RNA sequence: CCGAGCCUGGUGAUAGCUGGUUGUCCAAGAUAGAAUCUUAGUUCAACUUUAAAUUUGCCCACAGAACCAAAUCCCCUUGUAAAUUUAACUGUUAGUCCAAAGAGGAACAGCUCUUUGGACACUAGGAAAAAACCUUGUAGAGAGAGUAAAAAAUUUAACA
RNA sequence: ACCUCGAUGUUGGAUCAGGACAUCCCGAUGGUGCAGCCGCUAUUAAAGGUUCGUUUGUUCAACGAUUAAAGUCCUACGUGAU
RNA sequence: CCUACUUCACAAAGCGCCUUCCCCCGUAAAUGAUAUCAUCUCAACUUAGAUACCCACACCCAAGAACAGGGUU
């Protein structure tokens, strides 16, 4: 072929087997019941309006109080008295 | 690698499942520096847990030695010879529980890899494949171009 | 996955099963039964009614330290790791088959 | 220039050929989708992309229960290409909180609420 | 083959749901039920979320409509009483 | 079963001799399953290491039958490394000096191309004609079935045969053929 | 890297393998390697390829009932499809529903 | 070894240029530009990173954006969880191919130059091999399973 | 402007040539405005062959004498570790 | 290959001698259907249409870089 097969102005020839038309058929099979189901809402689009403000509201008020509530943790004694035990003996 | 390591295949000792479990660990040697931050949790061991542990399998006897060890070691010792030293070195208590009780749940076969993940030894019970199997004979034996 | 089990025969898992060495374990989901003159296979599975299988725990090993590397060419790219993963091993002990049909 | 791309309403309105063809009815629709996505978004655009974590559907194979809204629908119809949408049905009823944890769902798009292991 | 299984109900990967991965694996000879398996107590979270989707989402859309038909009628009410004087 | 050990080994994997007749079976749909009883693939034994093949022996092979033109159109090439040594043979001159080559090209392009291929192919014995050796004829087992049922000609459909299919159409009364 | 990315390669060749000993045992009893399979699926028995493989080695006599039980489900397809309409249904082809 | 000796010193000259830059493991992370004795480079921006404060960010519906095509801006709901701001700087700013809309060339180029979107410089499967085409991303073990992309089809001239 | 500027060394000639046929000669045919001889054109054929000198560094070109013919090219404008 | 001639001489050479063997496939015509004549036929069909060779210590050599080879009656 003149260079590179599959770009360029002089590109080798790729065929369409059965394979492949049968697979672009079922993908526009699972589509087309995609444009049925997508067909009839349950409420029209005034009817849909605020109906679920509280709960997104109240989920930015979740995130909003995750970020608010960011700083450093509590320091105890127990942890760096906890240190000494490294040389912790028998006798 | 698994050419570079040497291979084996599945097996117990003495037929370890069969009429009876027998535990495959013989001893445990502990050897645990008085004073010492390496053998710290080896201590602490020793003063919790290894009594509480002989007590839950008395076919191992267990033997704390206390030199003035700079690593302390654990040496478990197997029914068939095979002798697994590893060590406690700056481990804590609950990391030597486990550590113990996986040398005690396992056996003195090595660790080196496992060829296949199962082991009959009665593996056909209808009769192995053979190329006259599934081939139907013919009168008096006869063979294609015999005559007679 | 799916054994084929006999007697008096090892199987090693990949996992720990939170069990003791020794004790005893009823496999259930058993899928087919055969002698040397008739088999059992059900849809999908048999009956428990019928088919009682029995093994018990015999080691809980690791396994050999298992390599993983990655490595891509010219980009500085060389990972290693180090990899036991725990197993157990079966003997299974007895296959009771019970006139349940 | 490859742009984003919209589609007019009359390929969103179902024909009676097509209301015999999948189960559905005009009249009284359903409530609840059931998306999947089966088609990878790589070698898609950014806002497709976009839109698939936007609804939760970032692993394939994975159901995910959506309202039948026409704002949820109007982001159902950005990623169409690259979902499946089944409607929700419930044979039995939406469950209760005594029915809560023994539910399953069904491959056929139906939530069975009590949830045995045993044949019939 | 999981055209037919999706034919019949079933999980299109035999893996999935049903009998061969929700019973138990093992149980005790004695008889005592075994702890449960960690893909299963982790499924039943996965569905009971789900479950608790279905319900939450099937809530606001019921309460979106009556939320809408008490705005109507309150708007019709709006309508008639302002019909006077 | 209740074999010894081995016994049972030298009988899951002794070789097995087979018999193929190729009179006017296409070389290829020969060449399948020449290849397949001579890779083991039709032993559940199967592995590419486990040195599991068998014998093959075909017979009648210059009674090839090629579908369509092939002993006219397909060509077979080699070149004798020497600068003009390039040799076009079509299958129908390569036929006639060499009797056993066109199968024997078929079944050595079917094998997997390894080093295990020639040893396969020193494992199939390939006969012109209907005379096979006593020492091969002493080893054979079973023979396996052609894959092309031959169409049978004019000559060989019995009276029955020819009246149980229907006359279609009556000729004209005055006509001369 | 050769020793990581041959546990994929493991996996394959395996099941490879197997579908070639699936293939030659199933050549054996006349059917071939697709209508064993999906004939075993359809009739809720489910094996997998590496089982089958172990019976079409070492228990042939199982492999061969699993060869007439998938080549029977097969002519139940054949004579379910071929009278359409409502008909009774095949013995090997009902199906145990799960709920 | 003389277009200006050789040695020592200034001298560790200077180098936008070349080459090199050594333990382990995880994480986040790729393509607007403007100036410049400048296009082999730097500075700012943009993008990226870490920490921190706060509250909106993204998708978007009616309405709306001019006279002499695809679409975009704007944008409540809704689905979601990110965004802005503050502090600290590094680094990338010499890109390629494909789809599409154009400009230049021959309605040439694996050609040059813009725009929109992918992909590659990141993993795997296919297209024979294969940066850029198709499928597919979140990492481990398995001697389990269902799938995705995926195999080129064609054969012809009588005539009164 | 895609490989090569941490080197892929340059035209003609010598020497050895390999290959293509879109044939210059030799072979076989069809037509011819082919009587014969010479030609012209087309089909098939690459087994074999395809000159020596003067000027010019010349491949080329012109010229001289022949030849059955003095082919068109590609091979890193073949081949300078020959 | 060396009998002559020549360079030359216990031989090697050419300027000397000896031997050298098959076709090409393009067409040109019979019989003859589809399409009862005819028609060379991508109809069935009929014509024009490789042997040889090779093969069982030591010393000298027409063999040879070494090794190998031939001869040693
Ligand atoms: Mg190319
Ligand atoms: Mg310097
Ligand atoms: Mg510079
Ligand atoms: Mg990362
Ligand atoms: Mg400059
Ligand atoms: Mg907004
Ligand atoms: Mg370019
Ligand atoms: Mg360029
Ligand atoms: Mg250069
Ligand atoms: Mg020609
Ligand atoms: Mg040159
Ligand atoms: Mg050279």
């Amino acid at each position: 072929i003149p260079g590179r097969q599959w770009i360029g102005k002089h590109r080798r020839p790729r065929f369409v087997s059965l394979r492949a038309k049968q697979n672009m058929i079922r993908r526009l099979e699972i589509e087309a019941e995609n444009h049925y189901w997508l067909s009839m809402p349950y409420m029209t689009r005034e009817q849909e309006r605020g109906h679920a403000a509280v709960r997104r509201r109240e989920a930015f008020e979740a995130i909003k109080a995750a970020a608010t509530s960011k700083f450093p943790p509590h320091r105890f004694i127990a942890d760096q008295l906890d240190h000494l035990n490294v040389t912790k003996k028998w006798s | 690698t698994a050419r570079g390591t040497p291979s084996r295949f599945l097996a117990s000792v003495l037929h370890n499942g069969l009429g009876r479990y027998v535990q495959q660990l013989q001893r445990l040697s502990f050897s645990v520096s008085r004073d010492g931050a390496s053998s710290r949790g080896a201590r602490e061991f020793v003063e919790r847990e290894v009594i509480d542990f002989a007590r839950r399998n008395p076919g191992v006897v267990i033997y704390v030695n206390s030199r003035p060890c700079c690593v302390p070691r654990v040496v478990a010792e197997y029914l068939n010879g095979a002798v697994r030293e590893e060590s406690i070195h700056c481990k804590s208590v609950e990391e030597i529980s486990t550590l113990v009780q996986k040398l005690a749940d396992q056996s003195g076969l090595d660790v080196i890899r496992i060829r296949k993940p199962f082991h009959t030894d009665n593996p056909s019970i209808q009769g192995q494949w053979h190329p006259f199997t599934n081939k139907p004979t013919t009168f008096r034996g006869l063979r294609p171009r015999e005559v007679q | 996955r799916q054994w084929k089990v006999t007697s008096e025969d090892l199987i090693l898992i990949g996992n720990e099963l939170d069990l003791a060495c020794g004790e005893r374990i009823r496999l259930e989901k058993v899928l087919l039964v055969g002698a040397d003159n008739f088999t059992l296979l059900g849809k999908p599975l048999l009956g428990k009614d019928l088919v009682r299988v029995e093994a018990t725990v015999i080691e809980k090993t690791e396994s050999w330290p298992r390599i993983i590397m990655r490595f891509r060419k010219r980009k500085n790219f060389k990972k290693k790791r180090i990899v036991t993963t725990p197993q157990t091993v079966l003997r299974i002990n007895s296959i009771e088959i019970a006139p349940c049909l | 220039k490859f742009t984003r791309s919209r589609i007019p309403e009359k390929v969103f309105q179902a024909s009676p050929e097509d209301h015999e063809k999948y189960g559905g009815d005009p009249q009284n629709p359903h409530k609840l989708h059931i998306v999947t996505r089966i088609k990878s978004t790589r070698r898609r655009p950014y806002w497709e992309k976009d839109i698939i974590k936007m609804l939760g559907l970032e692993k394939a194979h994975t159901p995910q229960v959506h309202k039948n809204i026409p704002s949820v629908n109007a982001k159902l119809k950005v990623v169409k290409h690259l979902i499946r949408i089944k409607p929700l049905k419930l044979p039995q009823g939406l469950p209760a909180e005594e029915n809560m944890s023994n539910t399953c769902l069904k491959s056929t798009g139906e939530l069975v609420v009590q949830w045995h292991l045993k044949p019939v | 083959g999981g055209q037919w299984r999706l034919q019949q109900g079933l999980a299109a990967n035999p893996s999935g749901y049903g009998p061969l991965t929700e019973l138990p694996d093992w149980s005790y000879a004695d008889g005592r039920p075994a702890p449960p398996m960690k893909g299963q107590l982790r499924r039943k979270a996965e569905r009971e979320t789900f479950a608790r989707r279905v319900v939450l989402l099937s809530q606001e859309m019921d309460a979106g409509l009556q939320a809408w038909q008490l705005r109507q009628q309150k708007l019709q009410e709006e309508q008639r009483k302002q019909e006077n004087a | 079963s209740s074999f010894s050990r081995a016994p049972q080994q030298w009988a899951t994997f002794a070789r097995i001799w087979y018999l193929l007749d190729g009179k006017m079976q296409p070389p290829g749909k020969l060449a399948a399953m020449a290849s397949i009883r001579l890779q083991g693939l039709h032993k559940p034994v199967y592995h590419a290491l486990s040195d599991c093949g068998d014998h093959v022996v075909i017979m009648n092979t210059r009674h090839i039958a090629f579908s369509g033109n092939k002993w006219e159109q397909k060509v077979y090439s080699s070149h004798t490394g020497y600068p003009g040594g390039f040799r076009q043979v079509t299958a129908a001159q390569l036929h006639l000096r060499d009797p056993v080559a066109i199968v024997k090209l078929a079944i050595y392009g079917m094998l997997p191309k390894n080093l295990h291929r020639r040893t396969m192919m020193e494992r199939l014995h390939l006969f012109p004609d209907e005379y096979i050796p006593e020492d091969i004829l002493k080893n054979l087992v079973e023979e396996l079935p052609q894959p092309r049922k031959i169409p049978k000609r004019l000559d060989e459909y019995t009276q029955e045969e020819i009246d149980a299919f229907p006359r279609l159409w009556t000729p004209p009364e005055d006509y001369r053929l | 890297v050769k020793c990581t990315k041959a546990r994929y390669l493991k996996k394959k060749n395996m099941r490879t393998l197997w579908i070639n000993r699936i293939t030659a045992a199933s050549q054996e009893h006349g059917l071939k390697y697709p209508a064993l399979i999906g004939n075993l699926v359809k009739c809720q028995v489910e094996l997998n390829r590496k089982v089958l493989a172990d019976l079409a080695i070492y228990e042939p006599k199982t492999f061969k009932s699993l060869a007439a039980l998938a080549s029977r489900r097969r002519h139940e397809g054949f004579a379910a499809a071929l009278g359409d309409g409502k008909e009774p249904e095949g013995i090997f082809s009902r199906v145990v529903q799960y709920h």
